[PDB]
RNA sequence: CUUUAAUGUUUGAUGUUCUAACGUUGACCCGUAAUCCGGGUUGCGGACAGUGUCUGGUGGGUAGUUUGACUGGGGCGGUCUCCUCCUAAAGAGUAACGGAGGAGCACGAAGGUUGGCUAAUCCUGGUCGGACAUCAGGAGGUUAGUGCAAUGGCAUAAGCCAGCUUGACUGCGAGCGUGACGGCGCGAGCAGGUGCGAAAGCAGGUCAUAGUGAUCCGGUGGUUCUGAAUGGAAGGGCCAUC
RNA sequence: AAUUCCUUGUCGGGUAAGUUCCGACCUGCACGAAUGGCGUAAUGAUGGCCAGGCUGUCUCCACCCGAGACUCAGUGAAAUUGAACUCGCUGUGAAGAUGCAGUGUACCCGCGGCAAGACGGAAAGACCCCGUGAACCUUUACUAUAGCUUGACACUGAACA
RNA sequence: GUUUAUUAAAAACACAGCACUGUGCAAACACGAAAGUGGACGUAUACGGUGUGACGCCUGCCCGGUGCCGGAAGGUUAAU
RNA sequence: AGGACCGAACCGACUAAUGUUGAAAAAUUAGCGGAUGACUUGUGGCUGGGGGUGAAAGGCCAAUCAAACCGGGAGAUAGCU
RNA sequence: UUUUGUAUAAUGGGUCAGCGACUUAUAUUCUGUAGCAAGGUUAACCGAAUAGGGGAGCCGAAGGGAAACCGAGUCUUAACU
RNA sequence: CCAUAGGUUAAUGAGGCGAACCGGGGGAACUGAAACAUCUAAGUACCCCGAGGAAAAGAAAUCAACCGAGAUUCCCCCAG
């Protein structure tokens, strides 16, 4: 970022530090992939076995992407008003 | 110099306030004026200078 | 070796849904006694780096 | 001593000439405190604090050989 | 409310009395006829030193580094930002230790608005009373005035005679001007509430351009935005801000 | 005046004349009393002027004896070396030409002797400036700190006024 | 006499004498990642630091600045 | 008795001239100062690197020292030739 | 070789021959090229050990917001804009 | 005096030198911050005492977070 001295732009901009501090415990899944669950249930305990992201997850969230191929059964998770309706239209269940 | 800048607050003591400079040797009356509140959407006296 | 992320940039610039990096405007914190709202409110919409100015952070954010 | 300083030029030059303007808003001919030497009309009467001749409309200058006495009364017009 | 002393008592300090901490800058004897001093025995001094750590002060005995750029040697003197003026060759641009002046603030009025006004000066006549300071006439006047330069404009006054008062406000804004950039200049108009006016209409400060200063660091007004077991708290962030 | 612009102060001594030496006078721009004031004796590998001596130092050089230089033999180094058909005078010119524009003058290789040049041979110029170069030195810059010193905690005890 | 072995040997400094100031002896003072030693097997006519120059004729005024001592009227002051 | 004389040994380095790969890195030639005192000199030992020695010159400490000889830090550092 | 200009009283060069100065590892943009493809890929390691296994973990498939939060939409806004 | 220091016999250990790794203790400047002062250089270079086939580390007075992990060490990741 050196520009001949003359106080460079990366020092004239303000400092930040406050962040959401939860990415290492928060998993993000989308209805366009790993959403058939092979007849099983979508749950935080089975996500920790689904060959994805590992065991340190404390929160799992869902986003509405693509279309829902199965009458999927979900227990818990943080799920949008759209994702709850895209699964309803496919014959699925959301347990909370 | 060194007069210290004035702070003017409404009677609710809220975190929205005006800041200005005033001459120390003229007009010793308290600086107060009637102006708007950004949440209550009404005119109030802003006062309590020094 | 891995190369480090530069704190000069990683406490200044953020990533978005478009190529480049998004930042705040300065001249909004220190002594506002002579700054009317028409010279404060308008300093909050944020701006981007995206030209020959991006080639100055291309080794500052090597993992963004 | 005192010299040369002179600081900022601050522009204040002409623009509202011939057939200038188009797809975007024009600032018109700007001057340094002389109020009559390049006078205005229509959408570009402006003169907020610096004699800029600004508008809510876009187009070219009409730039006509008419206007009260020595004043030019310059305006922009739709095509 | 007081000015304060003594009986009793706690103690800094000072003296005295004593040996329990401690010096050995005392001595003899053993090692050993070792001019050392380890041991052994006995004195002297004694809570004084000595030994460790803390604290204020004095401070090259000892240590390291800094001490600018522009100009026809170097320095001195001048200058370094903002405003203004001449140089710029009749488009844009620009050089000269080439030529000259201001600002680094002030006003809740020198701001907003409704209703009115126009000034400087000289000559004569007349009063103490003015090169002229109150008046009438005859001439003359952006040769007066703006909170302050310099330049420009002002009476459809932006200059000043009165009245009533904060639009010197919060969120939003098509955009346009300048400079390589940061930065800097101007802005139609909405919604909310306010000011002046019968009303039209006007006001988001000061006729227009100067009274400046990014980020860091720290501080203050508000706050279910956050807050590493949980729940408060401390500190952040957002919004106001020094 | 090892202090002073004007200075060779100025009067006088010394001299054929004397910015130099002395006696004296004191506008010491800005001497002066123990970082003393000022003078003698005695001393010095000590400062300056005058005079007698010495004499080829000088006036004006010349012989007399020897050493090297000179000519070889034997043994045989040193710094330098763009290329060398490197001659005047004038012009031009990285603005003072051996060589190019003009016009003149030289047998070649040596050889004792000279040194006006070749901006000769030897120094990674000293001079003056320049560099947020380097290192020491000073201090009424800046930041650190021993030594010494003030009070104190603790080893560290008993009591009376 | 001594100083610049090599561009200087001269007027520097040494030095009988004169004067100040610290020091009572586990002296003052010095060297130390410290015991140990030096001062001194001495003892205020002794030792440390230092200005002035044999002997003579003599030796003005200033404590306003800085340094050091002596003091307690006032401003101000640490650990704890 | 003499930091007494005149003057060799012994010491000196004031001065000129010949030197400057010279027989020579202080020697040569010719003057020329001192010479019983702060004189002169052998052999052994002592004082060490920020530390010595010095009647104190950036002089002396193995032809260097206002900071030496031998190695390492190291391929220090040139907005530069 | 190099400095408005160089036959330049600028600079270098006695000579013949050896030797003599840009390397890959970490990250990335632009370019070529290749396998798979909404997926792509293994590291260390194990392996009769250039096959094969190993999917840890990374890169990608969703954005708006300081963050809570919302999400094919979203922040600020009374937002109704 | 009792003892201990010295004297004495038997047993067991230490003593000097090597290549690197390694344990504890001492420890720069130049350098990186395009200058420099906290920071960095660097607990390196170098020195001192010393140990083993390794040394160091270990079978929790650690982390976690309502769900539990669970001796130590090195390689690839978590992660620049």
């Amino acid at each position: 970022g050196f520009e001949g001295g003359q106080m460079p732009l990366y020092r004239r901009l303000p400092k930040f530090g406050f962040t959401s501090r939860k990415a290492a415990i928060t998993a993000e899944i989308r209805l366009s992939d790993l959403a058939k669950v092979e007849g099983g249930v979508v749950d935080l305990n089975t996500l920790k076995a689904a060959n994805i992201i590992g065991i340190q997850i404390e929160f799992a969230k869902v986003i509405l992407a693509g279309e829902v191929t199965t009458p999927v059964t979900v227990r818990g998770l943080r799920v949008t008003k759209g994702a709850r309706a895209a699964i309803e239209a496919a014959g699925g269940k959301i347990e909370e | 110099g060194i007069r210290e800048k004035i702070k003017l607050v409404s009677s609710a003591g809220t975190g929205h306030f005006y800041t200005t400079t005033k001459n120390k040797r003229t007009k010793p009356e308290k600086l107060e004026l009637k102006k708007f509140d950004p949440v209550v959407r009404q005119h109030v006296i802003y006062k309590e200078a020094k | 070796p891995k190369i480090k992320t530069v704190r000069g940039a990683a406490k200044r610039f953020k990533k978005t849904g478009k190529g480049g990096f998004k930042h705040k405007h300065a001249n909004l914190r220190h002594i506002l006694t002579k700054k009317a709202t028409k010279r404060k409110r308008h300093l909050r919409p944020k701006a981007m780096v995206s030209k020959g100015d991006l080639g100055l952070v291309i080794a500052c954010l090597p993992y963004a | 001593g005192g010299s040369t300083r002179n600081g900022r030029d601050s522009e204040a030059k002409r623009l509202g000439v011939k057939r200038f303007g188009g797809e975007s808003v024009l600032a018109g001919s700007i001057i340094v405190r002389q109020r009559g030497t390049k006078f205005h009309a229509g959408a570009n009467v402006g003169c907020g604090r610096d004699h800029t001749l600004f508008a809510k409309a876009d187009g070219k200058v009409k730039f006509e050989v008419k206007g009260p006495k020595n004043r030019k009364f310059i305006s922009i017009e739709a095509e």
